[PDB]
């Protein structure tokens, strides 16, 4: 398969006015590994992240489309956008293609400045929407991320037990997957900061 | 899509769009370009010195490839879009045939862009002439010059833009073949101050030689000028 | 100038923009071409704008294919989009079927080039001699603004056509030498040039029935014919 | 009077000048005489011979769009020819697409739409005829007009050209309910003989033709003994 | 003269003006003559060496007077026209449809801004299953079919020849019929020889061919 | 016919566009009010006849849910502007799945205005807009003209009675206005131009409110207009 | 209806391009617009129009993008205009989607002067190709890139460009660049370019105090570089500073307004 | 300059607007349309001026589609090509939306027909005057409800209760603003609203009328179709005003 090429996997979870996202920072030809240092998390303001996995050419691809029409949203508008309209966004992009796919899987996290409400989403390659309350994810451990995230998981967390629950998450998720690894990235956002933090994990 | 004729003939043989684009010619800035026995002078005049204009000054000289030169006289942002498709050329021939384009070939594509300019529906014509100067790969310098019908021509000197006819006057008298790069230069420098009033920061000057360039600083062309003109006053 | 289009008509039944064009060509420099059984001669003026110029770059002769070439007169950027049309003509030809395109093929197919506007804004201000051999021996043809062409025995086109068209209703007979035309082609030039004439101030150009090919002549060669005189 | 050089434009009184000057084109061209009766349609015009060394059948007003139906060009010929053209895609498209001889009402009204078209847009000019229109389809013995404006007109019996204005006087002596296709032939070439202007004119042949139950309801150039 | 510069405006007397200038294109070339009998078309021309007889097929040509470059687009149109029909139906392009859409190319170059008149007429000759065909098409469209007619420069005189004789025409042969075609072209005139005169033929037995100068020798 | 038909003439005017402004100055009264917290756009309709039918006359327009406009100068012109407006408000949310901000219609439109100063064989369009909505910066009042200029308001008026209009705004506005005491001040700056008795039935009156654009009906306008 | 062509792309007999040239007529006619060139930054200050009570605000998100004259291309460009308003915001858009092409190319920010020769093509085509009327706007680019540091260029109807160190557009602006001539130095920071910008502003107005309600001012200049992301980069390079293009509010502007009124009464 | 052109005037106004309008009077008819409590009626002038004329082929009223009928005053054949369109817009909003189209919605597409060529240059404007005719659905009750647009030149396009175009309309219209004022139009019977058009018709005309005079079309609750009248039912109008 071809959205398993690049390898990678990503997860989002909501909490109480926050969210933490995480990528693993393998980029590999199938079983071939050429970089242990590719997080797959790309910052569109100080609100939204954004997570993509699938073929990377195609994330490099169209992460940059994203970041281009931001540009411009923000020059016409001025003002950032949010992160509904910026999912409504990605989706359409994603379906202007149709019938000729970006290989990609994107996982949107985002908080609404004011309100503090958490809205996340995750996208087939043809961009339907996916947007639970509790988490995403993504990418070729994502089977082994739902169980992990079902049984950790629990409405209310605050950033710090909400952090634990991710990357406890993620790492015992890549450990079964010989496409994703080499430890990880996690942004964690409140309405007030953004917290980055590298994870230690496995060598294989 | 705007398709009128603009360019038609009028009663005795004129087509007066590509006139008034050679009077446009008449009012630019003079152009000069001299050919030695290994060097190619291009050397134009500059508006008037300002207090205020940038130091660093936008050059009226431009590079079509690394051994071919042009300078105009005439609107200069038509101009602007010749040297573009000229640059654009240059590199279009290197991907089609491997080698470097021929100065005497880049000539004629230039001037078939200015020839059709004068018969396209929807159109005007370019109001520029060119003076393009280059070698080929056994060494030796050819120079010519355009003009808004897409003629073109090569000299040995020559000079466009305002006051065109008396430097070519000049230039009839004074040219000698087989003149060193300083002779050049000095010629060069000479033959433009018979059209401009002062020599001091409103000349640009390229020395072109087979294998370099040059975009003349302004501690050596105040040593040419002054050394142009104690001799003026003999 | 815009008041009528570029299609109208007189009252005589001329298209102004083609009337316009043929006084063009007038004002052009002075070419000519001569037809002996022998050979077709071609000939013109050069008329640099100074001496400062490299004469070379001024040709108005110039190969179309092995056995044929033109001297064009009138406006010399024009002529040189029909001199192009003719050589990749006279190629497509050998491509199509192996053999040198005709002469006269090559005069239809530059006029028919000429009559395409309404597309081009205004028509061609140019003319053509046009100077081979092939099968029907050498042959000299014409063509002109409105499209039509037309074989010769020997014309001229520009300044000089009107009084170089009472040298030939003397001099000219069919059946003359090489020599004789290479001699009477200078005598014209002398004649309505305004310049002395010198070996540098003019072009001849050669297409015998001995070998089928154009040559262009040297410097050293023009000397001669200037001295038998 | 700038008003007057493209049929774009209205003139300030709401007329449309370059569609009247093709309209005196007509009128000044040569008479044409029809007349619907009880069993078809008949129609006769006049040729002003050019020359006494024509073939006969030069320059032919009348012409057949479909099995059924014809025309007479009044007014400039050629004009009227690419109108004959059009008349017979209109004709072929009804029985390609909706397998029906066109209707006469319909045939004339696609007519009309065709020569408005050219009263509209700066880069043409009106025609300079007017089209007679004859058919006789499921819809019975039709007979229209369209002239340059694209108005489209039925009548009974018509008259069109320089010697309208008497023909138009000696067709209201018919009698449009009785009157069959053998006696029409009769009286209208009779009227064209009569309007003729024999000082200006002095070469002309008649041509005639009909769509009748006797021609088996095909439009067709009458027999030449029966004049 | 307000009305007399574009083919798109009439006239307040319903003339079309830069349609009868076209039309001086033709009173003003080099007169072309024609004439028929029974089963041959004869086309006769005064070359004033110019191209003014082409071949369009092999049953069927022309003769043109006025604008040669015109004269060539016409010809280059009728002959793939003709091409395209024997193509199709292995028979000849018959010659009331070749002058049908001669006519009607002719009409649409005088009814648009961005097409010129036809500044050139033609004589058409050709044979077909009907006979010979004699067609004059000239400028404004019209398509006339003659038993025998004249176009061009001073062709008036030829053309008041053939009024005395052409009712004999029908009953000539080849022979008198190519002479009466000659005599007319010389009424409209340095007299006629093998170097300035064309003679083309077409009919029964015979496609469209000019004569050779030594086969115009009996004649000339 | 592909040339402009508005050029520069030589003191660096564009006449046409002028004369378009001309014909939108000509057109009957309209005005605006900005309150804190609503904004309230109004209009004369007065019909020629009264064989004509008042009903069907609108002068104002609902744009999308949050937004509505009204001009004055050439009707037919506005309809062009009313329909691609409409239009590009449906195409933002199918992308952005949230109203169009008014400022980024605005924009929009001048554009439209722009393109047919330049563009080949096109008169300018002569009508002046309105135009008053609610987006998550707020409420707005913008004016549009024919050159394609457009002008953020607190209060407004364009057509023949303009110049009164304003100067009576000037004084009668303050930034403290409320959206019922706004359509007070509307309604009462109409009656001041007005020839003849001003009725429910040749005015028209929208309200931004609550993030909603609404025209009244004509009863809920006969009560606003027999308390004043 | 080719009689009706204005023929608006048609030289006429003297190399003149008529429509190129009323079009510059009409920049003159328009609000000043100064820019100059210091060590530490680029200021471009503008006039406005007479302030109406009656007028608001759009109320932006974001105040440093636009104001009436001054507006961000990209966040290493920004210009002002003076001429048809419109038509300046029609090449806006051209000049913002080409900026941002060349960071979707190249990923590094596109030079100004090739900004700056894509703008000014655009106009040229106008002029040669189209029947329609040229753009009528000329514009002021204040630009930093690595090649050329702080650069300030004028672009005018012809689709001609020229560097500056100081220059005027609009109304009075022949008595603008006699003042900038004067008083202009190569040694200048961004408070005293700012200043300058103020007096030139005072005095093609005609007034004594300087209304900070009739002027805006923008600056281009660099500040410190935010945030480093090296886990989310980890082969992300930021220099120690970078280009921001800033629309200077009424509260900075007062200590700058205090500072030209001192050096209006002690002249 | 502006006088041949779409470009305004010094005074903001579009000269060919205005002579469009002066192409409607010059066609010599009048037309009167009328809404009555049940019923929409249109009254049109049929003038066949030669007695050779086929009169049941010379006709102002045409069928847009089973239930919208129009009339058309001025340039008879620039008319038909609206008739056409109007066809066209019908028939396509009938494939896109599957219902057919309101009389409201058809005429406004007109309308926008006229506007595009009133600002774009090169095609003549149509010297037409369409009155639309036709029964409209209320969302609320589902009531079927009488209208007349009328579509102009300018493309304005408005709706009336009662309405005169054509030459000697403003005489006709101020007729009919007379006996509006006795009891409004919408509360007569068909009869009732007939006397009133057809003696604004011979008010205005100057005349006295026969049924072949005129021809008449009829949209009703009863029956939604446009439909032409016969001439005995408005030889019983015509008699029933010579009495009253």
């Amino acid at each position: 398969s071809i959205l398993t090429y690049s390898g990678g996997s990503c997860l989002a979870m909501a909490g109480d006015g926050c969210f933490v996202i995480v990528s693993d920072n393998r980029l590999g030809e199938q079983l071939k590994t050429i970089s242990m240092e590719v997080p797959k998390l790309h910052v569109i303001n100080e609100s939204i992240v954004l997570g993509l996995t699938g073929l990377r050419t195609d994330q490099q691809t169209f992460s940059e489309k994203v970041r281009f029409r931001n540009e411009l949203y923000k020059l016409r508008e001025e003002r950032e956008i949010g992160g509904k309209a910026f999912a409504a966004l990605v989706s359409s992009m994603l379906y202007e293609a149709r019938f000729g796919p970006w290989f990609v899987e994107p996982v949107i996290a985002s908080i609404d400045k004011r309100t503090g409400e958490v809205y996340l989403c995750a996208m087939d390659l043809i961009g339907a929407p996916c947007e639970p309350e509790d988490y995403v994810c993504a990418g070729t451990c994502a089977e082994s991320l739902h169980g992990m995230c079902e049984a950790l998981w629990r409405p209310g967390l605050g950033p710090e037990e909400l952090f634990e629950v991710a990357a406890q998450a993620m790492l015992s998720a890549c450990d079964r997957d010989s496409l994703s690894g080499y430890g990880a990235v996690a942004a964690i956002v409140t309405r007030d900061k953004m917290t980055t933090r590298l994870i230690n994990g496995r060598k294989d | 899509s705007y398709d009128r004729a603009i360019t038609v003939f009028s009663p005795d043989g004129h087509l007066f769009q590509v006139e008034y684009a050679q009077e446009a010619v008449r009012k630019g800035l003079c152009a000069v370009g001299v050919r030695g026995k290994d060097s190619i002078i291009f050397a134009v005049e500059k508006k008037s010195v300002q207090k205020l204009q940038d130091s660093r000054t936008i050059r009226k000289i431009y590079k079509l490839d690394e051994h071919i030169y042009l300078a105009f006289a005439g609107l200069s942002a038509d101009a602007r879009v010749l040297v573009n498709h000229a640059q654009l050329e240059c590199q279009r021939f290197r991907l089609n045939y491997e080698d470097a384009v021929d100065v005497d070939l880049l000539v004629r594509y230039v001037a078939k862009v200015q020839q059709k300019s004068t018969q396209s529906s929807g159109s005007r014509p370019y109001g520029v002439s060119t003076i393009i100067g280059g070698f080929n790969e056994n060494g030796q310098p050819h120079l010519w010059k355009t003009d808004p019908s897409g003629m073109s021509s090569a000299w040995r000197a020559v000079a466009i833009g305002r006051n065109d006819k008396t430097v070519l006057e000049f230039m009839e008298k004074s040219y000698q073949e087989n003149m060193t790069r300083d002779q050049c230069v000095h010629f060069a420098i000479k033959a433009l101050l018979e059209a401009v009033e002062s020599g001091s920061k409103n000349i640009e000057l390229v020395v072109l030689e087979n294998k370099k360039a040059l975009y003349m600083g302004d501690d050596e062309l105040r040593k040419f000028v002054v050394e142009v003109e104690k001799e003026r006053e003999e | 100038e815009y008041d009528r289009g570029v299609n109208t008509f007189s009252p005589e039944g001329r298209i102004f923009q083609i009337e316009y064009a043929i006084e063009a060509i007038k004002l052009g420099s002075t070419s000519l071409g001569i037809q002996t059984p022998d050979a077709v001669v071609i000939a013109a003026e050069k008329r640099v704008p100074s001496v400062l110029v490299d004469p070379s770059s001024m040709n108005k002769i110039l190969e179309i294919d092995y056995h044929m070439g033109t001297v064009l007169s009138g406006m010399v950027a024009d002529a040189r989009i029909l001199v192009e049309h003719a050589r990749v003509e006279a190629q497509n030809h050998r491509f199509t079927y192996d053999e040198p395109m005709r002469v006269e093929s090559c005069a239809l197919a530059t006029c028919d080039l000429s009559v395409r506007f309404g597309l081009m804004s205004r028509p061609f201000g140019v003319s053509l001699l046009i100077a081979g051999v092939d099968e029907n021996g050498p042959q000299l043809w014409q063509t002109d603004p409105s499209g039509t062409y037309t074989r010769y025995d020997a014309q001229a086109i520009g300044a000089g056509a009107e009084a170089a068209q009472t040298v030939f209703n003397e001099i000219y007979h069919r059946n003359m030498t090489v020599e004789e035309a290479e001699t009477l082609a200078v005598r014209i030039l002398k004649q309505v040039m305004e310049e002395e004439l010198t070996k540098s101030n003019i072009e001849i150009a050669i297409v015998p029935a001995s070998t089928g090919k154009l040559e262009v002549y040297d410097q050293t060669k023009i000397q001669r014919i200037i001295d038998r005189l | 009077t700038e008003h007057d050089q493209s049929t774009d434009i209205f003139s300030a009184d709401g007329r449309v000048f370059q569609v009247e000057y093709a309209c005196k084109a007509v009128d000044n061209g040569s008479t044409a005489v029809a007349a619907c009766c009880t069993d078809g349609v008949v129609v006769a015009v006049e040729k002003i011979l050019t020359s006494r060394m024509l073939e006969e059948g030069s320059n032919d007003r009348i012409h057949a769009v479909d099995r059924q139906a014809g025309v007479c060009i009044c007014g400039m010929l050629p004009d009227g020819r690419a109108v004959v053209s059009r008349a017979r895609a209109e004709a072929e498209n009804s029985r390609d697409v909706f397998a029906t001889p066109i209707p006469g009402s319909v045939l004339a009204s696609r007519i009309g739409e065709f020569m408005h078209v050219y009263t509209t847009h700066y880069a043409y000019r009106p025609f300079g005829c007017s089209v007679i229109i004859a058919s006789y389809a499921d819809d019975g013995p039709q007979l229209f007009v369209s002239d340059p404006s694209g108005t489209v007109a039925g009548y009974y019996g018509i008259a069109l050209g320089k010697g309208k204005t008497v023909a138009k006087t000696e067709l209201e002596k018919l009698n449009f309910k009785s009157i069959t296709c053998d006696e029409a032939v009769v009286k209208l070439t009779k009227i064209l003989h009569d309007v003729h202007d024999k000082s200006k004119d002095k070469l002309y042949e008649l041509e005639v033709a009909w769509v009748c139950n006797k021609s088996n309801c095909v439009f067709q150039h009458v027999p030449n003994d029966m004049i | 003269n307000q009305y007399d510069t574009n083919t798109t405006t009439w006239s307040p007397t319903g003339r079309l003006f830069q349609v009868e200038y076209a039309n001086e294109a033709v009173n003003n070339g080099s007169a072309a003559v024609g004439t028929k009998n029974k089963d041959f078309v004869v086309l006769t021309a005064l070359k004033r060496y110019q191209e003014k007889v082409f071949k369009l097929d092999d049953h069927v040509g022309m003769a043109i007077a006025g604008l040669v470059a015109d004269g060539r687009m016409l010809a280059r149109f009728v002959r793939t026209e003709c091409m395209n029909y024997r193509y199709m139906h292995d028979s000849d392009n018959p010659l009331p449809l070749i002058a049908e859409i001669v006519g009607e190319k002719y009409q649409r170059h005088i009814q648009f801004a961005g097409k010129r008149p036809f500044g050139v007429g033609l004589l058409i000759a050709g044979y077909d299953s009907t006979g010979p065909h004699l067609y004059h098409t000239v400028p404004s469209g019209d398509v006339f079919d003659f038993k025998a007619t004249a176009m061009g420069l001073r062709s008036q005189a030829a053309r008041t020849y053939l009024e005395k004789h052409f009712e004999s025409f029908p009953d000539c042969g080849l022979d008198e019929l190519i002479m009466h075609a000659l005599k007319a072209l010389a009424a409209a005139t340095a007299e006629l020889n093998i170097k300035n005169t064309t003679i083309a033929i077409v009919g029964k037995g015979t496609p469209f061919m000019v004569l050779t100068e030594e086969a115009a020798r009996k004649y000339l | 016919s592909a040339y402009g038909l508005t050029t520069f003439s030589p003191s660096g005017r564009l006449v046409q566009i002028e004369y378009a402004t001309t014909a939108a100055s000509k057109g009957t009264t309209a005005l605006g009010v900005k309150a804190m917290d609503g904004v309230v756009i109004a209009a004369e309709k007065k019909t020629t006849s009264p064989l004509a039918a008042s009903l069907t006359v609108q002068k104002v327009f609902v744009l999308d849910d949050h937004v509505g406009c009204t001009y004055s100068g050439i009707g037919p012109d506005c309809r062009v502007l009313v329909d691609a407006a409409r239009k590009a408000c449906q195409k933002y949310r199918l992308t952005y799945h949230e109203p169009m901000p008014v400022s980024q219609l605005v924009r929009h439109i001048s554009s439209l205005y722009q393109e047919f100063t330049q563009s080949g064989g096109v008169r300018p369009f002569g009508c002046s807009l309105l135009v008053a909505g609610a987006d998550s910066q707020g409420n707005h009042l913008y004016q549009v003209d024919p050159s394609g200029t457009f002008w953020a308001w607190k209060a407004t008026s364009i057509g023949k009675g303009s110049t009164d209009a304003k100067t009576f705004l000037e004084k009668r506005y303050t930034n403290e206005m409320e959206i019922e005491d706004a359509v007070h001040t509307a309604l009462l700056t109409l009656k001041e131009g007005f020839d003849g008795t001003m009725t429910a039935e040749n005015t028209q009156v929208g309200r931004v409110s609550e993030g909603k654009f609404e025209l009244f009906t004509v009863d809920q306008l006969k009560d606003y207009l027999d308390q004043i | 209806s080719s009689r009706y062509d204005s023929r608006t792309t048609t030289f006429s007999p003297e190399g003149r391009l008529y429509q190129v040239e009323y079009a510059e007529e009409a920049i003159s006619q328009a609000g000043t617009v100064i820019g100059i060139l210091t060590t530490g930054g680029v200021v471009l200050g503008a006039e406005k129009g007479v302030q109406n009570s009656l007028f608001d605000s759009e109320n932006m998100e974001d105040k440093n993008i636009s104001g009436e004259k001054m507006y961000k291309i990209a966040s290493h460009i920004g210009c002002s205009v003076a001429g048809v308003t419109s038509d300046a915001y029609a090449l806006l858009n051209y000049a913002r989607l080409s900026a941002n092409r060349h960071h979707y190319t190249y990923q590094e920010p596109m030079a100004a002067e090739d900004l700056c020769r894509l703008l000014c093509d655009e106009k040229q085509l106008y002029t040669q190709y189209g029947g329609v009327r040229p753009f009528g706007v000329s514009f002021l680019l204040a630009g930093w890139d690595r090649h050329h540091g702080y650069q300030l260029y004028h672009t005018d109807t012809s689709g001609n460009y020229n560097a500056w160190r100081a220059y005027a557009i609009g109304q009075n602006d022949q008595v603008a660049q006699s003042l900038l001539k004067r008083d202009w130095k190569p040694e200048l920071t961004l408070d005293e370019g700012i200043v300058l910008c103020l007096r030139v502003l005072g005095k093609t107005m005609d007034t004594v105090k300087l209304s900070a309600e009739r002027l805006e001012v923008a600056v281009l200049h660099k500040v410190p570089a935010p945030a480093t992301q090296k886990l989310l980069e980890p082969y992300g390079v930021l220099p120690k500073t970078v280009p921001e293009f800033k629309i200077l509010r009424e509260t900075d502007l007062k200590p700058l307004i205090a500072e030209a009124d001192r050096q209006r009464e002690a002249e | 300059f502006d006088k041949y052109i779409t470009v305004f005037s010094p005074e903001g106004s579009l000269y060919q607007v205005e002579y469009a309008f002066k192409a409607v009077t010059y066609a010599g008819l009048l037309t009167v349309a009328i809404r009555c409590k049940d019923a929409v009626l249109v009254f049109t002038q049929h003038n066949v001026p030669d007695r050779l004329m086929r009169p049941d082929t010379i006709t102002s009223l045409h069928n847009i589609n089973k239930d919208i009928g129009t009339c058309i005053t001025g340039r008879a054949p620039d008319g038909k090509s609206l008739v056409q369109k109007a066809r066209q817009e019908a028939s396509e909003y009938k494939y896109r939306y599957g219902s057919p189209i309101p009389v409201s919605v058809l005429a406004k597409r007109v309308a926008d027909m006229a506007q595009v060529r009133t600002q774009h240059a090169g095609l003549r404007l149509m010297g037409v005057v369409m009155t639309f005719l036709g029964m409209e659905q209320n969302d609320a009750d589902g009531s079927w409800v009488p209208q007349i647009y009328c579509v102009d030149p300018a493309g304005w396009c408005g709706s009336y209760h009662a309405c005169a175009i054509g030459k000697k309309q403003i005489e006709a219209n101020a007729f009919l603003e007379k006996k509006q004022k006795n009891a409004p139009f919408h509360t007569l019977s068909q009869k009732d609203a007939a006397m009133i058009a057809l003696a604004a018709l011979q008010s205005a005309l100057g005349a006295s009328l026969k049924a072949t005079d005129v021809e008449v079309g009829r949209c009703s609750v009863e029956d939604h179709c446009f439909r032409r009248v016969p001439d005995e039912d408005v030889e019983e109008w015509l008699t029933a005003l010579a009495e009253a």
